[PDB]
């Protein structure tokens, strides 16, 4: 960043890079908890798996 | 011995542009409203020649 900036945004308009106010080191942000759970059932008549 | 001459008027040329946030932006284009210098405007030109 510039030596007066603290946060950084992208075209998403979201803050994705912050500056450590103890080291002056740029640190990226990466969310988690992505996606869902799908289940593959072969049929209820047959063995349960 | 203070001699006074009528003041003249000069024109702006794509100047008076500055940074309005500590938010880093890169490879992006966006618009914002704030008090800026109007381009190609007459401003007062002073001398001390
Ligand atoms: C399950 O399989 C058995 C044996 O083939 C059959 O008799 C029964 O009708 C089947 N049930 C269903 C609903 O698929
Ligand atoms: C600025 O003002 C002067 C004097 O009125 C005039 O001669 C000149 O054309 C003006 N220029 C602009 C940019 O309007």
């Amino acid at each position: 960043f510039l030596p007066f900036q603290q946060f950084g945004r992208d075209i998403a308009d979201t803050t994705d890079a912050v500056r450590d106010p103890q080291t002056l080191e740029i640190l990226d942000i990466t969310p988690c908890s992505f996606g869902g759970v799908s289940v593959i059932t072969p049929g209820t008549n047959t063995s349960n798996q | 011995t203070r001699t006074q001459l009528p003041p003249a008027y000069t024109n702006s040329f794509t100047r008076g542009v500055y940074y309005p946030d500590k938010v880093f932006r890169s490879s992006v284009l966006h618009s914002t409203q704030d008090l800026f210098l109007p381009f190609f405007s007459n401003v007062t030109w002073f001398h001390a020649i």
